[PDB]
């Protein structure tokens, strides 16, 4: 016998005898939504817990509050810390918590639910790892961004770098012109280049 | 490949830490118990694995019965009963210190046990996830001292398998088989990074 | 175009899990009570198949087998104009164990055609009824109602049980719930009409 | 369709003088300051490439090289609802020679991003600032921003000038001027965003 | 082919030298606590080999576990924590006197573990060379009598490979993770033979 | 011949590793100061890309993006007449763990274009600022310069590292240094000029 011999290694997956050897379970039948990998159910999008502000947690939680007659103030801000803070509740920092390391790309949605009558202008700025995230309209805007009028298109995807922490802030370009509070709904998803290793169990 | 539900809920995990007098104790197989297996099978409403137990059995202060009762079959009463003798309970006999080792197939009646079930056959008591029962006890007989033999179960679900996905758990558990809870989104202002 | 016609009857006008309900008569559009969408509201919850226990031929064969296996395409409907704003979230819940407000008693988990309105088991909205965080039930197949990018919403939900065929009494497979997640914000009331056609119905 | 993509940034969305800008790196959008049309203004005036001085490598590299070439491609808008009314005059000036409110100084000739605000060189909009009548400037490449018809306007404009590559500092090739011929009736103020892009950009 | 580097570096070594009683150790994995070892790998910049411990616990006047922590895992605090019974800590079960083996892949975050790092990421303080914990404690209780188990862990390096040779170092050390310092050179006159 | 030409810099003029650098713009003669060997130096120690953290559009890129990776070519001269006697021994040191003259400060582990003159970390020569003595660091990429026979020595430094791309402002890749072995004796001072050009840049 060599050594570690009589031992129980808890990751040594090994062959046993069946205790009951003729009974024959019932057969599996195919039940619908069958997840076969954890990429496939962080792919689809879910509310972001974006306005932490709140005391409580409630429906109102998931709703960015955006405001009329605000021309170059900041509507939110968010780190990528994907295993505290915002994202720690969110599917991603749900599932990304019980591992280690995330390298892997993701997409990160806004939607407006705004009267049809309401526009504005929004600044999507994306401030890579290493920077420091702007603090004013016009750092934003000399980065890289995306124009979204909120007025014409209600929804907008932006596909984040591949990332293995950056910042991301947005900032009204042209005033919110009112019908004769307003809320933001964001949105976060993986994209299919997301791995994960050295799954960990959170105490 | 560490994603796939074959290596997520595919790992032995230890569903019951007991001690046993030189008297017995019966447990209703429930992986529900552990917080931390708890919460990952709350994810998926269905999921049907066979069972792998791997017993260790340790002193404190012989020979180890492990006996895995089927569903229906009648639990031990006493420890002189004659259920422990019954043909149709499987039991493995090892040494305190050694560990055993078996392997139960799927003991449900659905195509796969019910995590959740929205209805009455008593909310949470259903019978499909009923992996039936296990009994232990130190075959000896008048040792003339008692010695405390603790006994860690571990169980490895292999074969995993799983649908209908389901919203994590943020909160704590109050009871077994139902979901009743007793806030878990920390506050920061929103537009401070 | 906008006459779906299903049966004796005819109406005005996401798969899934991508699972069509499929076999191993009773196929018609039955519309509940209007909803009305206050300003103040927190959610509504039907419950399949038990939102159709009296509903003619498809609740008289509900209970008259005790086995049977049905599929549905669920239309919820929020009629406005083009000044209304809001979102409603219509998620369907397989096996939707309620946490009560011990076990939750039957009058409440199984309530019919008209539901639970979650104005009024648990009602609080930010747990899911089971303490799990409301953003968390995306993953379901959902769709968002945005009066000002749309005003139906069609779910299409497959037979999602352990069983071929069950006790359609005792266990309810799916669940409507429709919680309103941007408050409505008009220039104060707003209807909603839920119109339930089982499909792919199948008894014992 | 609507989204035009011009290198790490990305925003939601007439050829001057019929000549597309060529060449004898630093193409992106800058979204400049949102004008307030209110009910009393009388115009803006940008300068190019003296509005692009500071804004990132367009601006550095406008200061580092002496002699530069640049194109642009101008996206002036005035978002709105359908119930606003009104209409924009944009108009590209070259050589626009101002005329003082003796020489006009630089720094109102050079104003940068901000540009002059024609309601605070002379700001009399009805001569052009040069003694000729605003009407006459139509010959220009323009077009109208009517929120009845449009809610956009793009002015592609060339390299026009007299040397193939000339100070930027010193002198301005074109001027982007919007002026409100009809005032804005509303049931009181609206924003335009101009965001300038330089296409075809070139240095020394 | 013994001055391959399969074979010079690759031989077992003892990494700790420990002893428990009937409590608890945690030790960072850092095999430059040995200058035997210590003085073998400084002649080379990054190595990337697995680890393979083999572990021999010995009474002195029962099961041992060996847990291998991987990096981001809680570490115990109590001997009863619930860390100790975490599903993604891998432990081993052997009796005294027996002796335990394992394998651990390459753990490293970068392509080849940093025995030196020119910068900072505490000059010395680096996660890249970090390959977990371990811990190991006597699954036993209130035993009447206290016996110390000594424990020997001989960690090999197999699958060894190495870059960058580096100066041979001729002097002791003076801290864990430093290069700091505190004649080598023996005299003889120059011309004498 | 004698004028090797990179980019708009021109000058008038041993593979490290045998691996030649590689990719997966900036590439220019930086000249640093000139170092005075005195009959008592006790050598140079130049940290790359550390040496070049403020020298024009490469130490401006080495601050901008975070992650970079960046090859060398390293030329230091020792310009003498046919009198003068001396040799300096260049050497390359891939993370070069300092030892302190408690861990040794940012200021003089990262020193820049001026390094650490090692007659002023700990500063002694023999023990390789690491406790290893002098002799046994033959084993990195060298060349004597002997004014006898030479008079400049060149090494090519691939990117030495663990990861494809990393930050160069918290990681000195390699060091250069220069030691004086051989005493200079003249009929009293010489100059040493070093020029960095980084070659196969790379960055985020």
């Amino acid at each position: 016998t060599l050594p570690g011999s009589g031992q129980f290694l808890t990751t040594d997956d090994r062959q046993s005898p069946s205790a009951l050897p003729n009974y024959e379970p019932t057969p599996r039948i195919h039940i619908p939504g069958k997840v076969h990998n954890l990429l496939e159910i962080i792919q689809v999008d879910t509310l972001i817990p974006m306005n932490n502000t709140h005391t409580k947690d409630e429906v109102n939680s998931y709703l960015i509050p955006l405001n009329a007659n605000r021309q170059n103030e900041q509507v939110f801000g968010t780190n990528l810390f994907i295993g505290d803070g915002v994202f720690k509740t969110t599917l991603l920092g749900e599932i990304v918590q019980y591992y280690t390391h995330w390298s892997g790309s993701l997409r990160f949605s806004l939607m407006y639910t705004g009267p049809a009558l309401s526009s504005a202008k929004l600044i999507l700025a994306y401030t890579p790892p290493g920077a420091r995230g702007p603090q004013d309209r016009r750092e934003a805007m000399l980065g890289t961004h995306v124009v979204w009028d909120i007025g014409l298109q209600s929804t907008i995807v932006m596909t984040i770098p591949w990332t293995s922490a950056g910042f991301l802030s947005c900032w009204y370009q042209t005033s919110l012109i009112l019908p004769p509070q307003v809320y933001l709904l964001s949105f976060i998803s993986a994209c299919p280049d997301f791995k994960l290793r050295l799954m960990k169990d959170t105490q | 490949s560490e994603t796939d539900v074959e290596c997520f809920l595919g790992r032995a995990a230890c569903v019951h830490v007991t001690e046993i007098q030189n008297l017995f104790n019966d447990w209703k197989i429930n992986l529900s118990s552990l917080v931390q297996l708890r919460k990952k099978l709350e994810l998926f409403t269905y999921v049907r694995f066979d069972s792998e137990y791997t017993i260790l059995a340790t002193a404190s202060q012989l020979v180890v019965q492990a006996m895995y009762v089927p569903p229906g079959a009648p639990n031990p009463k006493e420890w002189d009963d004659y259920t422990w003798q019954s043909a149709s309970n499987p039991s493995v006999f090892f040494k305190v210190g050694d560990t055993s080792r078996f392997s139960v197939p799927y003991v449900g009646l659905a195509s796969a046990y019910n995590c959740f079930y929205d209805g009455y056959s008593q909310y949470g008591i259903t019978v499909l996830n009923h992996m039936g029962s296990m009994a232990f006890r130190i075959v000896n007989e008048h040792d003339e001292h008692k010695t405390l033999v603790k006994i860690r179960v571990y169980h490895r679900a292999k074969h995993v398998e799983a649908w209908i996905p389901r919203a994590p758990r943020a909160l704590p558990y109050t009871s077994i088989g139902r979901t009743n809870y007793p806030p878990v989104i920390k506050k920061r202002d929103i537009k401070s990074y | 175009v906008q006459q779906i016609t299903l049966g004796n009857s005819t109406i005005t006008t996401v798969v899934c899990y991508a699972e069509w309900p499929e076999y191993l008569s009773v196929c018609r559009f039955y519309t509940l009570d209007s909803k009305t969408w206050t300003t103040g509201s927190k959610g509504w919850c039907w419950k399949l198949p038990d939102a159709l226990k009296d509903m003619g031929v498809f609740g008289q064969n509900m209970f008259f087998h005790s086995l049977g296996r049905s599929g549905y395409t669920v239309h919820v409907q929020c009629n406005a104009t083009k000044f209304h704003s809001g979102c409603l979230l219509v998620v369907v819940i397989p096996e939707h164990q309620l946490a009560s407000h011990v076990s939750v008693k039957y009058t409440f988990t199984h309530p019919g055609e008209r539901g639970i309105d979650l104005s009024s088991p648990v009602k609080d909205v930010i747990y899911n009824m089971n303490g799990t965080l409301l953003g968390n039930l995306l993953i379901f197949p959902h769709q968002f109602i945005n009066l000002r990018t749309n005003n139906t919403a069609t779910i299409v939900i497959p037979y999602i049980n352990s069983v071929p065929i069950d006790s359609m009494t005792r266990h309810n497979n799916v669940s409507l719930m429709v919680i309103p997640i941007a408050p409505l914000t008009v220039p104060p009331s707003l209807p909603i009409t839920v119109t339930i056609a089982p499909m792919c119905t199948e008894f014992s």
